[PDB]
């Protein structure tokens, strides 16, 4: 390598997690609950509908 | 008295599917719980 400090591929692969982790919770939860709006973080109309 | 049983009477047919819908529900969830926990355990090999 040829920086000691710092590690921004460890960085890249970090930032890659939380958007598939966002997506895993929103499974989740869904598999847990009936339905699958749940309190519209997604389009409200469906919720309102 | 077929008026008061009309008023409150069970109509098994529309709670068994009720029921049914429940126990599903639950076993699903602790299924998804079962699969869930994992999630935090993966950290323990980044450790070593």
């Amino acid at each position: 390598a040829q920086v000691i400090n710092t590690n921004s591929l460890s960085l890249i692969t970090q930032n890659n997690i939380n958007k598939n982790q966002s997506a895993l919770s929103s499974s989740i939860e869904r598999l847990s609950s009936g339905l699958r709006i749940n309190s519209a973080k997604d389009d409200a109309a469906g919720q309102a509908i | 008295s077929e008026a008061q049983s009309r008023i409150q009477d069970a109509d098994y047919a529309t709670e068994v599917s009720n029921m049914s819908k429940a126990q599903i529900i639950q076993q699903a969830g602790n299924s998804v719980l079962a699969k869930a926990n994992q999630v935090p355990q993966q950290v323990l090999s980044l450790l070593q």
